[PDB]
DNA sequence: TTAGAGAATTGGAGAGTGTGTTTTTTTTTTTTT
DNA sequence: CACACACTCTCCAATTCTCTAA
């Protein structure tokens, strides 16, 4: 998923009220359009009935694009990208960046030489209306029970640390930082962090970039992010412009994101 | 002249009425006329004391307060919130003018707070249309307060017939018909800018709080409409 | 216009809550009543007057505050009447073109400010008091001075209760104070209704007997006699949880409504395609129809989906009721009721013998009948509302009265067929006629109800009378074979079809229990008989025409309407009368209803008459083209 | 926090009444208008709004050498027969400041200034000091 | 009592008139380099 | 420029009103 719009409303039924005698009458969409009624009946005024916009009902349309898979592109071409229209509850399930099989039927329609103008270009646009999506990157007490006793297993400690990063050969002392930074003090109030700041210092070619890569990878709420400024998402707060949209968005960086998490900083 | 000699004279008047917004309209009057504070007195006669001022036009209403009034009344105005609006409004008005001394021409308007139930920005979905919700939300950017014309008085200039209290659709409308029955008249009216009635307006943009994005998301924006009392607050 | 702001600027001035008047006050009011006289035919002084609402202005406070200054009080008041003259008899009609229907509207608007500013208590107080201290002296002792005073007090009274209510401001909503209902609150204030009530009580006084029947008309415009009648100090509860019930009803009937809609569309967005062929039904042409509307629309198919309704022509465009009824303020409504108690308990015998005195000697305006038919109405229906008593209203239950009202109706229903140009006006006051009738007829039967011998006498006496001539049975007969939808309200249907079905009701009693053969020269009767004649297509189609709204009318009109249709079904065996298209499109309507358990009589009458219907079917296959047209004796062909 | 801003319109011997960057006082009608444009930036019938100017007056100029009169100038150059009138003026600049004599000397010197001057228009010699 | 022939009024088909359109580079300036 | 929309006016004929015969 490379971009995924708004909430569109799609009307379903036009609600219409005449402006001479506040008589009501209700429209079916036949294939997008309205049959607007010309006439009123308990009156007989011509062109009296109005559209009531927020009288009608609506249904949720979203418009979502949609690149294929890196792993199913031909090798060295740039990348195919096709339309998806869903509708109802299927609009708000997929966010971008997921990957998805998406079933649905492949439409084609026309497209308007201009706004103002019914000519149509010969050449159709294509788009999927879904039907159904599986996501496919997405990877109680029968837990309960299980860690209580595991809790008073002894030297658990030892046992939690050693499990911290097993892909690494071993700095004790770092894992057990880590993992008293995973697990954090009490927060209460005056003003106090529960939070613990933990810094990693070595060559390049060590394995911390590792170690942050697999605590964020663990850890809820978490963040990763490189102190350079090339970084993919910045540490501090910005305000851009939104290019899909252009109104303002206030992009909060990583250190804010992670409000209740831990924020990885590599090349620190 | 008689009893007889009354052929609808000299009207064009509407006769179809909304039935759920009326009883909205009444029984939002009696709860005006009636709810009583924890010392009695009449809430809400006192607090409509202070719409006798200039730039004083909103009277703030609380919604547990219309609950215990009724259930069934609060159920119907949080699910016909925008059918019953102008409706609650008039009421407001004909509850203010027992004071006798307010400007005739000065609209009243209805706000709500205390409603007990909140939505995230991700669920305002096509459901929530025209229903009471409550929101939270950072704001973003606000814009210049702007005067939007809420009714329109119009001159018919082949009859010069007024027609007032033309009202406004999300375009800015002209009569549909002249006001006198006999005139053929449907597209030339000028608008007497003076004698009609304006609102102040505003619109600020809004995105969800810190709190309640969801992890990974892009921060959804949303569009807030301020008007009259609350506009640049 | 400048001369005419010069004369008004010298009237005077306000200042705070006091009137300072100039001197020259008299001379200025002479010369506003010349241009007023002078006017033209626009009315452009009384526009400009309005329009600077010297009305509200000086003229109300002049009058309220030196109201000892005896000349420029008289002149005030014949000013004020002149001013508050009606539109209808300031430009004689309704205009027929623009110009003059914008000066009509003009006048009508200054009309109904004037009634705005009169709400005020101190104009009517002053009024009242004026016209009190005038009538504490004899009759014999009054002079032109002062019975002319008493006219200009009466009309100004009579002018302001006439005006029609704003269309822009009668959106009020019920149990609210409109301006009628604050100007009747004023009245009741100032005290004039009773010295209404003693004016109308007066046999010294009788001569403004007319007059004193016009302000009570208008005083009782709005109400409805048994509603008013139910009034009463528990009425808050009973109004507060009735608006609370009657809220939840329309709300579950839209909540179904949206169901079935949203049942009736599919849930798959509009432009979500797909076609159908419907193989056995054939198109317009030879080839099998293609559907586009959807799998869902299917289940409940027909042709008229997607087509645009007809614009009725103007001519064929039926006549609408005039006004919505409201309820109106509470404490209005109980000074109403009180009033109406203590005018029929005082004044209304020696006020109708008045009045029918006065349009006996032909000494009353060409319509003023009307009012005499109005007041029937409204106080005997009054009357039989809560403690029944017939001494009340004895004046009204003569025989003479049943010959006035017929006569008056069969002229109005001669003149609405002949004046086409006013034939709605002449429709209405038919209207008022065949209601003064209808209470008539209750009236005989309240009596039988009642434990007196006597009433119970007199009311066979009357019944008989009534019975025996003709016009009486022929009137019912004569109304339905030229009604027309064209031209009278569906109000007037109900109650022309209530009206038959008690008329009906009483005759078929009368003649069960005894024979009393000979009617009309006479000649023997039969009900039977009688009834045959309610067996023409025209009744029917009017009866069915009044059915089509069963959702909308009342149980007790409903029940008018299935027992009549089963009178002629089921006893005179004319269900080929009622085997009719439209007539089983509108049983469709009944059968498909969702509340058609509310309507369980209306229901069975469709479904025996269907059985009956689909039994000849099945015999013989042309009754299917013998219900596409109204008959006359194909009624017993098909039998 | 970023500024409101309104349009104005001065009409007739009101133009030139002010340039960009100056402080100003506007008196004026408020007027408005209906304006397609916003109603279809905004979706609502959004009226454009501007003031009809009356009176400019900068706040800088709170007296200009025109709002001088006869009684001004009769102060004026009847104060200025005083014959102590330098030490009298040197001493009114920062009369809230003790001392510093030659500064506020030297500031009234600056503040009244002297007169360029263009000996054969070839020559130009500041007057500011 | 129904309905059909002649005259007048209203519905709408269609003929005629007017309107709107098809990332890039050099330069400055403040802050940050 | 020129090819679609948007709007008004006019004429034509189809329906309803009025008067007469079956
Ligand atoms: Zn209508
Ligand atoms: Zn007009």
């Amino acid at each position: 998923v490379i971009r995924t719009s708004q909430l569109i409303p799609e009307m379903q039924e036009a609600f219409f009220q005449c402006q001479v005698c506040a008589h009501t009458t209700r429209v079916e969409m036949d294939r997008g359009r309205i049959a607007e009624p010309s006439v009123c009946g308990r009156c007989h005024t011509t062109h009296s009935m109005a559209l009531i916009h927020n009288r009608s009902l609506f249904s949720d349309k979203q418009m979502i694009k949609l690149q294929e898979s890196p792993e199913d592109m031909p090798a060295g071409q740039t990348p195919h990208t096709v339309i998806l229209f869903a509708h109802n509850d299927l609009v708000d399930k997929v966010q971008p960046g997921d990957r998805v099989n998406v079933t649905g039927i492949y439409r084609a329609v026309p497209i308007r030489v201009n706004p103002r103008v019914s000519n149509v270009k010969s050449v159709y646009k294509t788009h999927i209306d879904v039907i159904h999506y599986r996501k496919t990157d997405a990877k109680s007490e029968k837990r309960v029970e299980l860690l209580k006793e595991l809790s008073r297993k002894p030297d658990i400690y030892e046992r939690l640390a050693s499990a911290l990063a097993p892909s690494i050969y071993e700095h004790e002392d770092i894992k057990k930082g880590i993992l008293l930074q995973l697990f954090g003090g009490t927060r209460k109030d005056g003003k106090f962090r529960a939070e613990i700041n933990i810094l990693l210092c070595g060559d390049p070619g060590t394995s911390k970039s590792q170690l942050l890569q697999y605590v964020y990878n663990l850890v809820p709420r978490g963040q990763y992010t490189s102190g350079k400024g090339s970084s993919a998402v910045g540490l501090t707060a910005y305000v851009m412009k939104d290019p899909e949209t252009r109104q303002l968005v206030l992009q909060t960086g990583a250190l804010v994101l992670s409000d209740n998490g831990i924020c990885c900083i590599d090349e620190f | 002249l008689a009893a007889a000699a009354e052929p609808g004279a000299g009207s064009q008047h509407l006769e179809v009425r909304d039935e759920v917004a009326e009883k909205c309209q009444k029984l939002f009057l009696d709860f005006l006329e009636e709810f009583q504070s924890s010392d009695g007195e009449i809430k809400y006669l006192q607090l409509a004391e202070e719409l006798i001022r200039p730039e004083r036009n909103t009277l703030v209403v609380s919604f547990v307060d219309l609950e215990q009034f009724n259930q069934q009344l609060s159920t119907t105005i949080q699910e016909e919130f925008y059918r019953v609006y102008p409706y609650l409004c008039r009421a407001l008005k004909t509850f203010v003018k027992d004071r006798k001394e307010i400007p005739l021409a000065k609209d009243f308007y209805v706000a709500f707070q205390d409603l007990p139930t909140r939505h995230k920005i991700r669920e305002l979905t096509s459901s929530r249309i025209g229903l009471l919700t409550r929101i939270s939300g950072q704001v973003v950017r606000t814009h210049p307060v702007h005067p939007e014309l809420v009714s329109g008085t119009f001159l018919c200039l082949d009859c010069q017939t007024v027609i007032r209290d033309v009202e406004q659709q999300f375009k800015y409308t002209q009569p549909n018909i002249c006001r006198n029955p006999v005139c053929a008249n449907r597209r030339r009216f000028l608008l007497d800018t003076n004698k009609s009635r304006f609102v102040d307006f505003q619109k600020v943009r809004i995105q969800e709080t810190q709190a309640e994005l969801p992890r990974g998301s892009i921060p959804r924006s949303l569009e807030v409409i301020l008007r009259a009392e609350a506009v640049e607050s | 216009n400048c001369e005419l702001l010069a004369t008004c600027s010298a009237l005077g001035y306000l200042e705070g809550d006091t009137y300072h008047k100039e001197p020259d006050c008299l001379e200025s009011v002479k010369d506003l009543i010349r241009y007023l006289r002078h006017e033209d035919e626009t009315r452009d002084v009384r526009q400009q007057l309005g329009a600077a609402q010297i009305l509200q202005s000086d003229l109300l406070p002049i009058l309220t505050q030196h109201h000892q200054d005896k000349p420029l009080f008289d002149a005030v008041i014949r000013l004020m009447v002149n001013l508050t003259q009606p539109a209808l008899l300031c430009f004689g009609n309704l205009p027929k073109e623009p110009s003059f229907r914008h000066h009509f509207l003009q006048v009508l608007t200054y009309l109904q400010a004037y009634k705005e500013a009169f709400a005020s208590e101190k104009a009517f107080g002053v009024l009242s008091e004026t016209l009190y201290e005038l009538l504490q002296l004899g009759w014999e002792e009054r002079q032109e001075e002062d019975n002319l005073l008493i006219e200009r007090i009466l009309l100004l009274v009579r002018n302001i209760l006439h005006v029609p209510a704003d269309l822009d401001q009668e959106k009020k909503i019920d149990d609210d104070a409109s301006a009628h209902d604050q100007l009747l609150w004023a009245i009741h204030l100032s005290g004039l209704d009773d010295l209404l009530l003693f004016l109308a009580s007066s046999s010294a006084e009788e001569q403004w007997s007319l007059h004193v029947l016009e302000i009570v008309s208008l005083m009782f415009r709005d109400q409805n006699p048994e509603q008013l009648a139910g009034v009463g100090q528990g009425r808050l509860a009973q109004e507060r949880s009735a608006d609370f019930a009657e809220l939840e009803v329309l709300r579950q009937r839209e909540m179904a409504e949206k169901k079935t809609r949203a049942l009736q569309r599919g849930n798959r967005h509009s432009r979500f395609g797909g076609s159908y062929i419907v193989q056995g039904l054939k198109s317009i042409g030879e080839r099998d129809l293609i559907f586009h509307k959807g799998l869902h629309n299917l289940r409940n198919y027909s042709s008229d989906l997607g087509k645009q309704p007809k614009k009725v022509p103007k001519r064929r465009q039926a006549a609408r009721e005039l006004s919505i009824q409201r309820r109106s303020a509470l404490n209005v409504r109980l000074f109403l009721r009180d009033f109406c108690s203590e005018f029929l308990e005082n004044c209304y015998n020696r006020l109708m013998g008045s009045v029918k005195d006065h349009l006996l000697r032909e000494k009353a305006q060409q319509h003023d009948e009307t009012y005499y038919m109005w007041a029937l109405a409204f106080f005997m229906a009054f009357n039989r509302a809560a403690s029944f008593r017939p001494g009340l209203v004895s004046e009204t239950l003569s025989v003479r009265t049943f010959h006035f009202i017929e006569q008056n109706l069969t002229n109005y229903y001669e003149m609405m067929l002949t004046d086409r140009k006013e034939a709605a006006s002449w429709a209405r006051r038919m209207h008022l006629a065949l209601k003064a009738y209808q209470e008539l007829l209750a009236t005989v039967n309240e009596m039988d109800i009642s434990p007196d011998e006597a009433v119970r006498e007199s009311s066979r006496i009357i019944k008989n009378n009534i019975f025996y001539v003709m016009e009486y049975r022929e009137l019912f007969l004569a109304l339905f074979r030229k009604f027309d939808e064209r031209c009278q309200p569906r109000s007037f249907l109900r109650d022309l079809v209530e009206t038959t079905h008690l008329f009906l009701k009483m005759l078929e009693r009368f003649c069960r229990s005894r024979g009393n053969l000979v009617v009309q020269s006479e000649k023997e009767f039969n009900f039977l008989d009688y009834l045959k004649r309610f067996a023409c297509s025209t009744v029917v189609r009017a009866y069915v025409l009044l059915l089509r709204s069963y959702q909308q009318n009342s149980a007790h009109t409903n029940h008018c309407i299935v027992k009549m249709l089963h009178r002629l079904a089921h006893d005179l065996k004319m269900e080929a009368l009622l085997f009719q298209l439209s007539v089983f499109c509108l049983f469709n309507r009944l059968l498909s209803d969702p509340a058609a358990g509310a309507y369980k009589e209306l229901v069975t009458f469709a479904k025996y008459i269907l059985g009956k219907f689909f039994a000849l079917a099945a015999v013989n296959q042309k009754a299917f083209v013998e219900l596409l047209f109204w008959k006359n004796t194909a009624v017993v062909r098909e039998m | 926090r970023l500024p409101r801003s309104k349009d104005a319109i001065l009409l007739a011997d009101l133009v030139d009444s002010c340039k960009p960057g100056d402080e100003i006082e506007l008196t004026g009608i408020y007027h408005n208008n209906y304006d397609g444009s916003l109603n279809t930036a905004n979706g609502f019938p959004v009226f454009a709004t501007v003031i009809l100017a009356n009176h400019v007056a900068k706040k800088d100029n709170k007296v200009a050498v025109g709002e001088l009169t006869d009684e001004d100038v009769k102060m004026i150059t009847s104060l200025s027969k005083d014959q102590q009138i330098g030490e009298k003026i040197f001493a009114s600049i920062a009369p809230s400041i003790y001392g510093h004599e030659d500064i506020k000397r030297g500031l009234a010197l600056a503040l009244f200034g002297g007169e360029p001057k263009n000996p054969g228009g070839k020559h130009k010699v500041r007057g500011d000091i």
